[PDB]
């Protein structure tokens, strides 16, 4: 299990859209 | 607990269920339905002169009738709770189809009356349970293998990879194996003996073609096992031979590339540019990730076939047999996540297609 639950909440606050990872190619268009 | 969320993780062999905060699941119990060879019997009920079925295969689930009679269980005997005093997270399957979870949303709302609900990804949760939202997993449970690359929270599902080869088929085949010294195991009864040893004996080895050259020879290769009734059994160079399966699994006539290849295969499958970053954070999940040796050789065969200056990390916690559950444990548990169940008015309003635009 992770040491804190902090970097993940900061992560899940800032996480991408996911147009944005269809635009950066990392997901196809759907 | 009057009100705490609960988590459930409903797997093809085991339910694990249980409260947001626990460390661990309270109930893990059997994800089948048993009826006479009083009508039926669920989870340990059948376990304690009758045939099993499983609602769910591979991951999926495809009897609704008998998975309703697992929800209803696992609420009213198993964790005993009145669902509707409770927002309730569940687990899926990589790549359910939308149909089945729009069903499973109906029934938690309309069937079981939860206030609050919602649906995520088995491997994505066993990824946020190791505090990260980008990585490979590699989620291996009874029913079903998955490779799951996945991009801060979002699996990738062109590059995801399903192997239906998973625990259930180890014991069958550590089954036939064992038929060789001469131990004949067939029944219902002798196949949980069997999916026991496997559990308690099996390995993976290192170097599999030293470890068979080798077995032939040494030995603290060889243990016994006590059976029930207090015969036993000895056993060998089938304690590494039955994992092996799930690096080669032409040993049971599976066409199949073996873990660590569709492990480089799904990475291969995303974006050159995050490559990196699924080596550095490859997490392993589920019963069958639990051999002993396993992550030691899944990072010597990673290693070999990804480019040489690759920093390749497997992650494989000593809890990771319910890593998903304890990922939805900790999300369910997160301030941050409050916002994000779907509630009973957002589902009235929206009906079960909601889960779509609620849950990914
Ligand atoms: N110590 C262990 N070594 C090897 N295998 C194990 C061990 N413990 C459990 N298993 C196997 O893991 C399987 C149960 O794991 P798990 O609960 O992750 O599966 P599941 O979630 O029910 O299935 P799936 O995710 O495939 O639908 C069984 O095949 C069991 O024999
Ligand atoms: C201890 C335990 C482990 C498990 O993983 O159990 C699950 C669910 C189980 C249901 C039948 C069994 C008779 C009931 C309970 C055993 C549950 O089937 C399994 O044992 C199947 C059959 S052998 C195997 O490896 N998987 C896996
Ligand atoms: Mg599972």
């Amino acid at each position: 299990r992770a040491r804190t639950e902090d970097y993940l909440k900061r992560k899940i606050r800032s996480r991408p859209e996911r147009a944005e990872l269809v635009r950066m190619h990392i997901l196809e268009e759907t | 607990d009057e009100t705490t969320a609960l988590v459930c993780d409903n797997g093809s062999g085991l339910v694990k269920a249980g409260f947001a905060g626990d460390d661990a699941p309270r109930a893990v119990f059997p994800s089948i339905v048993g009826r006479p060879r009083k009508d039926s019997y669920v989870g340990d009920e059948a376990q304690s002169i009758l045939t099993l079925k499983y609602p769910i295969e591979h991951g999926i689930i495809t009897n609704w009738d008998d998975m309703e009679k697992i929800w209803h269980h696992t609420f009213y005997n198993e964790l005993r709770v009145a669902p509707e005093e409770h927002p309730t997270l569940l687990t899926e399957a990589p790549l359910n189809p939308k149909a089945n979870r729009e069903k499973m949303t109906q029934i938690m709302f309309e069937t079981f009356n939860v206030p609050a609900m919602y649906v995520a990804i088995q491997a994505v949760l066993s990824l946020y349970a190791s505090g990260r939202t980008t990585g490979i997993v590699l989620d291996s449970g009874d029913g079903v293998t998955h490779n799951v690359p996945i991009y801060e929270g979002y699996a990738l599902p062109h590059a995801i990879m399903r192997l239906d080869l998973a625990g259930r088929d180890l014991t069958d085949y550590l089954m036939k194996i064992l038929t060789e010294r001469g131990y004949s195991f067939v029944t219902t009864a002798e196949r949980e003996i069997v999916r026991d040893i496997k559990e308690k004996l099996c390995y993976v080895a290192l170097d599999f073609e030293n470890e068979m050259a080798t077995a032939a020879s040494s030995s603290s290769l060889e243990k016994s096992y006590e059976l029930p009734d207090g015969q036993v059994i000895t056993i060998g160079n089938e304690r590494f031979r039955c994992p092996e399966t799930l690096f080669q699994p032409s040993f049971i006539g599976m066409e199949s590339a073996g873990i660590h290849e569709t492990t480089y295969n799904s990475i291969m499958k995303c974006d050159i540019d995050i490559r990196k970053d699924l080596y550095a954070n490859n997490v392993m999940s589920g019963g069958t990730t639990m051999y002993p040796g396993i992550a030691d050789r899944m990072q010597k065969e990673i290693t070999a076939l990804a480019p040489s200056t690759m920093k390749i990390k497997i992650i494989a916690p000593p809890e990771r047999k319910y890593s998903v559950w304890i990922g939805g444990s900790i999300l369910a548990s997160l301030s941050t996540f409050q916002q994000m169940w779907i509630t009973k008015q957002e589902y009235d309003e929206a009906g079960p297609s909601i889960v779509h635009r609620k849950c990914f």
